[PDB]
């Protein structure tokens, strides 16, 4: 029922500044995985971005068609990102009622000018997803939800949508290493900050392509702290949850740096 | 070069105050709520009417920047600001006029002092929900130019003493730009005190019988710091800030409070408390350091 | 010739004294009810600027069957222990009363048709409610007090007839003040919403546990306070009965009507010094300053 | 076990102004019931008065020796009432613990200058109870407690105290019809206000005399509202709850008027 699974970065630098070849590699990889994502004929896309925060209830996007123009709070000097995201209102509401039954306070978000995060916008624009025929269901990042709770939320949303006979493609939007530059640098000098995180990033990616779940969990007890992972790597835990803790392997389309951050476009084999 | 800071305020930005006021810019309608805090802001609104400022400068924690400190540099912005946590209470249509000349001045004074600074020149940028709430609660006529400063994330990225030190430099640079500007400025720290909050929202959100402090320790910390500010013992307040921020999860860790006091040259005069209330368990106090009443600034 | 300089709604929750920790009160708190204590700090400041010659107070905790009583002794002293909150209130009082204004207040009430009695017993204990209001309005205890009891006509007979009897007591209280030549301050020692908690929080000053008892109680309080700030007192008195029935307001005792009747029902905007909750009951400190409104001379 | 049961008025008029023949009658009747109460050789006197109020928890007087003077809030022009009341601390605390076990929030009152009511004072002074050789256990009148709840409190106290092998003499302190005069009157003209009230008092008293428990309950359906009985006649439900709703009969030692109220001194045949 889950037919595809991808991990893409949430930075807007690859879509706002594609003249910098270093950052242009992510756009192409992201464009490429969308073709593979669309090749699996999914009926809906399950998205979880790290940039959409929830503090009280668990929020699910429920606006039929969310058409607007977003300007990043940090990268406002590179332009804007127009979007036209269509959501599955029936499926999203079914996920809101599925959480409630499991003791998870949830509610929808259907308002004009609702602040959709940059990560969900660039993933929808680059993968050509969230359209009339291929809509999305987006879950927020509750800050009081830990790695283990995020797997349960992904597991719950997949079971719920799987029982309606729909084919699901799941995307986790977020980066890898989190240390970033705090000064204006020339884009050609970009590279992941510390070497520890670079090797850590290279090591955890390596275990994903090998399909070694047992070894992956051992590496996940230090990776988040060691590599200073973005949001405690909760966006990869979201993916894990929807795959029932197991995948045969993965294909890293590109791994590189984004203003000191470690990013990667990975595709999983089910 | 005749300019001066006329007042400093701790102007919290809980969106429930705007919800409860039911102004024409907000789409949701309420049956009341948080009346004590709205009466607190009514007193601050009267101070502003007699202070007659030329510019309002806000520092908000809901505009987080990783590369330095940003300043809004377009003459005017219009849009709908929807709170992402409370979209049932805040869906505000804003029309703000900014003071680019003075924002530019504060940016140039922050680079000279060694901080990383940027000007926001994008005309489709949406100002944060916290900056709009603090501005509407302080001046709902929207007839005073604004300087909007972002909250650099060094306090949550590096060390809490290092990040607060950068806010001290930022405040010192703001004062430098104000004095040269020839204008009469009012600083507004859009910060909450205790930020321990309710994990669930009351069914009718404005049911004020479901409104109370979330923790006993947070209320006590909030009452200790407000009393110190009312006695003018600001030195002790800033000696305890790290413990207050850790034990009460204070929202003054964003840096607006430290920026506002650094720009006022850390005065030790008694603050006037306009009022205090809880908003989903968080402690919010409207405190003012009226320097025109202290005799350190000229009357209108 | 005399005149009333200010009228205040001055609630009597013993918790406020408990939180303040004055020398007169044996038990000590760690804090508590700070927003209501700051409300009374602003009221105290008006009293320092008003400089009254006498404080007059009507209390609901001195209930009398046969008419309206007025303390008529030189001075009373002893210890007042709250019967409901003795863990927070054990006050050693020493009060000086304005005997002559009390006698005149009793004489003018009898003249108007009310039943009145003077309290001349020197071992009488002034009520805890009257002691609380006076200490929150003037903790120096340097202003002569006139203490009036609350006649129980409002709960024993009718309720609009009982409040009518309080209207007569206020008019008679103004007659005595005008012939006295003193500048007086009235203190209506009454709470608003009186639905309260059935259980007390273990650390009583744990403000985490302090909130309005009902949604309708707070809503009725906010409606009446906002009306008082706008100066619509005529509409406030038209809604008083419904407010008293639906919010169980402690203004049913009669001090509110007594005070406004002696001020000739002013429609002047009131000033809210602050509102807070005490075990769920609504308490406002509110002042009608006839001096700042140019209807009574300054000090 | 219960050994004696009495109902006495709580007015201080018989004790402050005994020069008025009409009011002295209650004083001598109350002095006579103390003689009969001491003839039952009780080990403790259980008292409930209508004038001691409680609004939160149920209060039990736990001050070992309460020595003071009290001036009535209404009859302050007739004198003062000095008292020396010794309470059984162990038994009072046992009732506090017994109440807590039945879900009745209860606590004690051991404070110097604590305000004991006029009714408990005059009942202890006229019946010569509350001394060192005959201690008292006083229960407050919670205003949120109804007639049914007051009978349960008395049974709770009578059960708790009987388990420690103590003989109990129980007193309920309060009046009958509660319509007083609201003007100053000549005491020689004291009478019960309305004849309907006068008749109800005489009727509820005659049902006691003959021990017609079934007719008394029927009368109690309407007695409090028709006679405007003091405090919903709760102090009489204190006696019923302490005797388990049964007694053989009663002796009325005096009935008359106290400033318009109906009042009686009644000994009960157990
Ligand atoms: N942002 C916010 C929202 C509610 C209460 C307090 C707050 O600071
Ligand atoms: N007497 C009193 C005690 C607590 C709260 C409110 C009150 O009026
Ligand atoms: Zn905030
Ligand atoms: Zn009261």
């Amino acid at each position: 029922t889950i037919v595809s699974a991808f991990l893409v970065p949430g930075s807007p630098l690859p879509h706002l500044r594609p003249d910098v070849k270093s950052w242009e590699s992510f756009k192409v990889a992201m464009q490429n995985v969308g073709e593979k994502l669309r090749a699996s004929k999914p009926d809906v896309v399950l998205i979880y971005s790290t940039q959409w925060f929830a503090v009280l209830d668990e929020i699910w996007l429920t606006r039929q068609r969310s058409l607007d123009i977003h300007v990043d709070e940090n990268w406002h000097e590179f332009g804007e990102l127009p979007y036209d995201i269509y959501s599955d209102v029936d499926l999203a509401n079914a996920c809101i009622e599925s959480c409630r039954a499991a003791g998870v306070n949830a509610r929808g978000a259907d308002y004009e000018s609702f602040p959709i995060d940059t990560g969900t916008i660039v993933a929808c624009n680059a993968l050509k997803v969230g359209t009339s025929d291929l809509p999305v269901v987006v879950a927020s990042n509750n800050l009081y939800d830990d790695q283990a709770a995020t797997e349960r939320l992904a597991a719950l949303a997949v079971a719920c949508i799987s029982e309606k006979g729909k084919r699901i493609a799941v995307i986790g939007v977020g980066g890898l290493s989190g240390s970033v530059f705090t000064t204006a640098i020339d884009p050609a000098e970009d590279r992941v900050v510390k070497a520890v995180e670079d090797d850590c990033n290279k090591n955890i990616l390596s275990l994903m392509e090998s399909g070694n779940i047992q070894a992956l969990r051992e590496a996940l007890k230090s990776y988040s702290k060691e590599a200073r992972a973005e949001m405690g790597f909760k966006h990869f835990h979201w993916l894990l949850g929807a795959l029932d803790g197991h995948f045969k392997g993965a294909t890293v389309h590109h791994y590189g740096a984004l203003y000191g951050s470690g990013a990667a476009v990975v595709e999983f084999s089910i | 070069a005749n300019g001066e800071i006329i007042s400093g305020f701790i102007a919290p930005h809980p969106p429930h105050l705007v919800y409860g006021e039911n102004p024409p810019q907000n789409e949701p309608k309420s049956t009341g709520g948080w009346e004590q805090l709205r009466w607190a802001y009514e007193r601050a609104r009267a101070s502003i009417e007699e202070l007659k400022p030329d510019v309002l400068l806000v520092h908000s924690p809901h505009w987080i920047t990783s590369v330095g400190h940003h300043f809004i540099g377009v003459d005017h912005l219009q849009g709908r600001s929807v709170d992402p946590i409370f979209p049932n209470l805040f869906r505000f249509d804003y029309s703000i006029n900014f003071d680019v000349e003075l924002s530019e001045a504060c940016c140039e004074e922050g680079r000279k002092a060694g901080l990383v600074t940027k000007m926001m020149r994008n005309p489709r940028f949406r100002p944060d929900y916290g900056t709009i709430t603090t501005l509407h609660m302080i001046r709902p006529q929207w007839d005073i130019p604004v300087v909007s400063i972002s909250a650099n994330n060094t306090p949550y990225y590096l060390s809490m003493e290092e990040g607060l030190g950068e806010m001290d430099v930022l405040g010192k640079a703001t004062r430098e730009a104000i004095l040269k500007s020839g204008k009469r400025a009012v600083l507004l720290a859009s910060n909450t005190l205790s930020h321990w909050h309710f994990h669930e929202e009351p069914v009718p959100p404005e049911d004020m019988s479901k409104e109370h402090p979330q923790t006993k320790i947070g209320y006590e910390w909030d009452m200790r710091m407000i009393e110190l500010m009312r006695q003018g013992r600001m030195e002790e307040v800033f000696q305890l800030l790290p413990q207050f921020i850790e034990e009460a999860f204070a929202e003054v860790k964003s840096g607006a409070f430290t920026w506002m006091h650094a720009a006022m040259q850390y005065p030790n005069l008694p603050a006037e408390l306009h009022g205090y209330g809880t908003v989903i368990g968080t402690g919010n106090a409207v405190v003012e350091w009226n320097l025109v009443k202290a005799g350190l600034a000229r009357v209108a």
